[PDB]
């Protein structure tokens, strides 16, 4: 039930370098 | 190359 | 991995080095999908033509690694394997068509910052996220250039391909089990998988529910990061029913 979820990232709200590319190619 | 790991593992 | 990067600490705590017991040595890539199982590519463990073909005790798992080499001490735990499933049509003779394998570990992994398993998609998640232009993440501890080797965990963000440029970049027959990923030679951005990062995770981030989800699996690519060459994925979602057939059964 917790799977995908990074205890540091996810888990504090902290996003990684480069996540947000990701985001921005699901149009 | 690669460091040695504990002995229980092998 | 090719013109990728350092990973941060724990930005992908469901990666897992395949190891090799005696000589010492990084086999592939893999990933942590439950505390007892882990996913890899069939082609990591069986190549015939290789003269490739482990059994459980041959090899162990480190998980929670950043450290290509060090033991990372109070960090990585190593497991001993209990069982491998390959999957029973995996094509080693052709085109590596279902190349998929399960590992089953002897006693569960305890959670940690730096261990955590990742997410296999249903039906949705894939139909909503495997995409052309969709960019997912693919990591691994594999050769930095076709033709050294990382100090650290690498990481690279490639576009999903259209299925045709997929089939007329290459020879090799493309199967509906399989997805192409990279950039084009015009896009002005490049990277790709190479040796070692094989059987390693191709994840995307579900933006429905901000989790991680393994889309691929790190197949096969004619070299790495060759222009007009694209990295070919296992399809981890069409594979799913073989998937939770073996956790089901044993
Ligand atoms: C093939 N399996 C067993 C492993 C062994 C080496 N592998 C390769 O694909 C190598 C190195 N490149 C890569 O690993 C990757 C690059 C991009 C991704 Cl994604 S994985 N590429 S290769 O060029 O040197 C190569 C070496 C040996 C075998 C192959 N393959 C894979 C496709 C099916 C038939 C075949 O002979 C092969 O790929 C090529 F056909 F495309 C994976
Ligand atoms: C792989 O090895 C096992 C024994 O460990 C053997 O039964 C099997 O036939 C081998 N497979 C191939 C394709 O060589
Ligand atoms: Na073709
Ligand atoms: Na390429």
């Amino acid at each position: 039930a917790d799977c995908g979820l990074r205890p540091l990232f996810e888990k504090k709200s902290l996003e990684d370098k480069t996540e947000r590319e990701l985001l921005e190619s699901y149009i | 190359d690669f460091e040695e790991i504990p002995e229980e593992y092998l | 991995i090719v013109e990728g990067s350092d990973a941060e600490i724990g930005m992908s705590p469901w990666q897992v080095m395949l190891f090799r017991k005696s000589p010492q040595e990084l086999l592939c890539g893999a990933s942590l999908i439950s505390d007892r199982w882990v996913l890899t590519a069939a082609h990591c463990l069986l190549y015939p033509p290789w003269d490739k073909n482990f059994t459980e005790n041959d090899l162990l798992v480190r998980i929670g690694k950043h450290s290509r080499t060090r033991y990372e001490r109070n960090i990585e735990k190593i497991s001993m394997l209990e069982k491998i499933y390959i999957h029973p049509r995996y094509n080693w003779r052709e085109n590596l068509d279902r190349d998929i394998a399960l590992m089953k570990l002897k006693k569960p992994v305890a959670f940690s910052d730096y261990i955590h398993p990742v997410c296999l998609p249903d039906r949705e998640t894939a139909a909503s996220l495997l995409q052309a232009g969709y960019k997912g993440r693919v990591t691994g501890w594999g050769n930095l250039k076709e033709t050294g080797q990382p100090s650290v965990l690498q990481v690279v963000n490639l576009p999903i391909v259209e299925r045709p440029v997929c089939k007329d970049s290459t020879r090799i027959r493309i199967t509906d089990n399989m997805f192409c990923a990279g950039y084009k030679p015009d896009e002005g951005k490049r990277g790709d998988a190479c040796e070692g990062d094989s059987g390693g995770p191709f994840v995307m981030k579900s933006p429905f529910n901000n989790r991680w989800y393994q889309m691929g699996i790190v197949s096969w690519g004619e070299g790495c990061d060759r222009d007009g060459k694209y990295g070919f994925y296992t399809h981890v979602f069409r594979l799913k029913k073989w998937i939770q057939k073996v956790i089901d059964q044993f």
